[PDB]
């Protein structure tokens, strides 16, 4: 269980029922602005994921409209909106009309959640802007404050996402690599060959 | 390194952290360009929002919603929505629009969609507590505000960080005034739901608790008449 794991695969035909249920989702899909698909994104079962909890969805440009169809489509509503405001090492501030200065992260609620820190943490994350697309490790701390013990899985990830309680899923992630007992046994059962394919 | 960790343990919010060419011929050229500014008191629920010509260029939007006032007439998005905007637009123009942060990022956005417009910017108003270190469905202290940038028809960051104001003080920072004037986007600029205190050279300013009028509508448009009908407002 606690330690990562993560899952090498196309999000788009895993068969995301083996995994369990989440306390927490979080997805940075690579939107088709300026890829998956509109109707791709739509589609992923996010709903099998939750009964209650919270989900976290990364968006920018166009995909704040699409996001936010997304999550109500999903079973979600929106309650809450992050953001990141990008610096350097100095702490100073690093789509036309205006430069962005921040990047955007929704917040839904599914069902109705129980045992969580609601309000420990402020709507702003105020973080370094390390590698291009790598998100701010604030946001798994902010997350884990909110819910600390419980299973996440986060959707396309990247291998230096990979935190303890969290399961990856991401089409660069080195391999399968699963620990808790309930997954692997699914796992087994629905793959037995260790392929993914439809 | 971590301020969402600090702002847990000590409660400064990690906006408090962030610290700090030529822009000022713009802001010159803004000046010598700008009308004298124009008021209207008038109650826009009970107003024909028609009356207000020429059509704008810009509109500023900054209804009066409940949550501006936690600890202190509020319109709901039921009213705003009712707005006929799009009957003052002109067919090239922009919006900006004060959502506040619970659902007006959301009912504004239909707003927007309702009225004939397309969010290109969502600029966020950062609000720093320095000086003094929840809505039910809330999962985070919400520290910031949204105005949201519409376009219809076919130089700065989208941050505002200014400290909180004091309770009950609903003014939106003037930076949006500065911002929306950078652009160079017309003349033609309408301020709903403004105040005695953000009236302005340059503006049209409509809103309920005005205590005084100077608007005419024939005066008003004599401003924009040729040779003066396409100007930025950035030129001479
Ligand atoms: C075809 N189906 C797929 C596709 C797929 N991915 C496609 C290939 C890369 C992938 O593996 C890893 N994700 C990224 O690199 C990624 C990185 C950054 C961003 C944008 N962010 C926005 C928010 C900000 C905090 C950070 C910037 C978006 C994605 C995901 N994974 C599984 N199935
Ligand atoms: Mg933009
Ligand atoms: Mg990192
Ligand atoms: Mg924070
Ligand atoms: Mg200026």
């Amino acid at each position: 269980l606690f330690p990562p794991q993560w899952i090498c695969c196309d999000i788009r035909y895993l068969d995301v029922s083996i995994l369990g249920k989440f306390a927490v989702v979080m997805a940075d899909p690579p939107w088709d602005i300026h890829t998956l698909t509109d109707d791709e994104m739509r589609r992923l079962n996010i709903p099998v994921l939750q009964d209650d909890g919270f989900l976290f969805l990364w968006v920018t440009g166009r995909a704040m409209e699409l996001g936010r169809e997304c999550l109500n489509l999903w079973g979600y509503e929106r309650v809450d909106e992050i953001i990141w405001v990008k610096t350097n090492q100095l702490q100073r501030i690093i789509g036309h009309w205006l430069n962005h200065g921040k990047e955007h992260c929704l917040v839904g609620v599914k069902g109705n959640p129980q045992g969580f820190n609601q309000g420990l943490d402020c709507d702003v994350i105020v973080a370094e802007v390390r590698s291009t697309s790598h998100k701010p490790d604030e946001i798994y701390g902010m997350i884990e404050r909110l819910s600390p013990g419980t299973r996440k899985i986060e959707l396309f990830g990247r291998p230096h996402n990979v935190q303890p309680n969290w399961i990856t899923l991401g089409n660069q992630l080195d391999g399968i690599h699963l620990l808790d007992p309930d997954v692997v046994a699914r796992f087994k059962q629905r793959y037995p060959d260790g392929i993914i394919s439809k | 390194n971590d301020y969402c960790q600090h702002f847990v343990d000590t409660g400064h919010r990690p906006q408090n952290f962030i610290r700090d060419e030529l822009i000022r011929l713009k802001d010159e050229l803004i000046a010598k360009s700008n009308t004298p500014p124009m008021y209207l008191q008038a109650d826009i629920e009970a107003f024909d929002i028609r009356e207000l010509t020429p059509k704008f260029d810009v509109i500023l939007l900054e209804p009066p919603l409940e949550e501006y006032y936690r600890e202190t007439k509020c319109w709901t998005w039921d009213d705003i929505m009712k707005l006929e905007i799009d009957e003052i637009a002109a067919p090239r123009s922009f919006i900006f629009l004060w959502c506040g942060s619970g659902e007006g990022l959301d009912l504004g956005r239909v707003c927007l969609r309702k009225w004939g417009y397309r969010r290109c910017e969502d600029i966020c108003w950062i609000k720093t507590n320095k000086n003094n270190p929840l809505d039910p469905k809330a999962v985070f202290q919400r520290t910031k505000e949204h105005c949201l940038m519409g376009i219809k028809g076919t130089v700065d960051i989208d941050l505002i960080i200014t400290e909180e104001p004091e309770i009950g003080n609903i003014e939106k920072p003037v930076e949006i005034f500065h911002i929306i004037e950078h652009f160079c986007l017309g003349r033609r600029r309408l301020h709903l739901f403004g105040r005695d205190s953000t009236i302005r050279p340059g503006w049209l300013t409509v809103g309920p608790t005005l205590t005084n009028s100077n608007y005419n509508a024939e005066t008003y448009a004599s401003y924009f008449s040729a040779p003066n009908s396409y100007l930025t407002g950035c030129t001479e």
